[PDB]
């Protein structure tokens, strides 16, 4: 699986 | 543009409504209209702009990945003709167009009027992010220049954030997270990615004691994402 | 139209790709293009047409419901100006446009060329469904005529299905389910809804013994939805 | 909650 970038907040 | 006749405040109100209705294309158009009024954006308004375009491009990226995967499988396989490539190209072009739209708003003229740390870092992070999305699909003679543009935007943002913001600031943390993803997924620099994520996490940990309950929750949420990546990467 | 230069087979291939990529607006445009080639549609192709438009209109309906709810709350409340109503109207108009597009394809010329029970019932069910979606948002002097158009399409479909299909046929079952929803949610006829759902369920139950393992699974899936509604309604 | 109509299949 891919790295996590900043989510919506 | 198309939103030229609507009041700025009405565009922001409608962006909030579009968000509630999960109408993110509409939300992005309303926020583009608001930016084009020429006034600087508040923190809340920058959030609306970010959420709208992130959701739009997020759908495009997910679609592009599905189609690229089908295309790669076909090119090994019974000949299926040009359709998979054509349709991937169509989605790719639309994705590039969204990225170009965002980059154009940042260049005309959000970044140049942004003088406070929170605004300038947010916009330079965004510039890095949308070049990064362009880099995900780039394969020709401009892949290197796109990667360097992302890098340069992230670096400028990092330099300001380290001088002007606490290590727990959510914008600073989200920038460092995304720059670490850039290093790992785009720049073939996993060690740089890991180092940045570790240093960011550790410096934030040491500053948590200064925060209120609410700010603590905000910062630790993003720190968990750094940790999740470090777990994936090591 | 816009897809006039693409081969029919390429349009169907791309609709399947768009489905995998969750690009339902694209999928609907590809299938509209395929219909406009003027040839009848197979069962699989009717499924693609149905899935594409159902997803598009489904998003619009969900958005409209959110906005209508906000609008109703404001109209009781601090005056917020015309924006909520304007934006609800915008989404409503787009929803009506999708319904009109589907109804136009059915009228030009899918229904008139549909001579087999599976095709004719499917298309008349679809006609009922898209008038029903128009009825959900109708409030003026045509609400009654829209409801009657839905009713008339569903009734014609029901008459054919009862003569030509087994009580477990998935199209027959899905039609009866949707007509029962029409009665309950649109026509203010909950008793008619309950009666239809009960009779449909019971006649299907009695015919399950004739089916293969695979057909059994198909039919019982829809029967469960009849039962779920009956539980909600009683 | 609303009645269930026929889902995608
Ligand atoms: C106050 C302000 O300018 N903003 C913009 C933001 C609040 C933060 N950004 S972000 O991309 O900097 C970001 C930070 C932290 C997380 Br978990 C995610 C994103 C997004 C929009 O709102
Ligand atoms: C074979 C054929 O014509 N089709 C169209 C369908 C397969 C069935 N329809 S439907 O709307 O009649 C329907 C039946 C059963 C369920 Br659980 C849902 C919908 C949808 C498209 O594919
Ligand atoms: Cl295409
Ligand atoms: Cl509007
Ligand atoms: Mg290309
Ligand atoms: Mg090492
Ligand atoms: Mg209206
Ligand atoms: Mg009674």
């Amino acid at each position: 699986d891919r790295s996590s970038s900043a989510p919506n907040v | 543009g198309a939103m030229g006749s609507m009041e700025r405040a009405s565009l922001i109100q409608k962006a909030k409504l579009a968000e509630q209705a999960e109408r993110y294309e509409d939300m992005a158009a309303f926020m583009k209209g608001a930016v084009e009024k020429g006034e600087e954006l508040s923190c809340e308004e920058r959030n609306l702009l970010s959420v709208a375009y992130k959701n739009v491009v997020g759908g495009q990226r997910a679609a592009w990945r599905v189609l690229s995967s089908i295309e790669q499988k076909s090119n090994e396989s019974e000949e299926k003709g040009p359709e998979v490539r054509e349709y991937r190209e169509k989605v790719e072009t639309e994705l590039q167009g969204v990225c170009d739209t965002v980059l154009g708003l940042l260049d005309s003229h959000l970044i140049k009027e942004a003088g406070d740390a929170e605004s300038r870092v947010f916009y330079l992070k965004m510039k890095g992010d949308y070049y990064r999305y362009l880099a995900e699909v780039a394969t020709g003679d401009d892949k290197k220049r796109i990667i360097d543009s992302a890098r340069s935007a992230y670096q400028e943002a990092m330099d300001i954030s380290k001088k002007e913001m606490p290590p727990t600031n959510p914008i600073r943390l989200g920038l460092a997270l995304n720059f670490s993803v850039f290093h790992y997924e785009i720049a073939n620099s996993p060690e740089e990615a890991i180092s940045l994520a570790k240093t960011t996490f550790d410096e934030a940990m040491a500053d948590l004691h200064t925060l209120s309950e609410d700010s603590y929750k905000d910062s630790t949420l993003i720190m968990q994402l750094l940790r999740d990546n470090l777990t994936l990467w090591t």
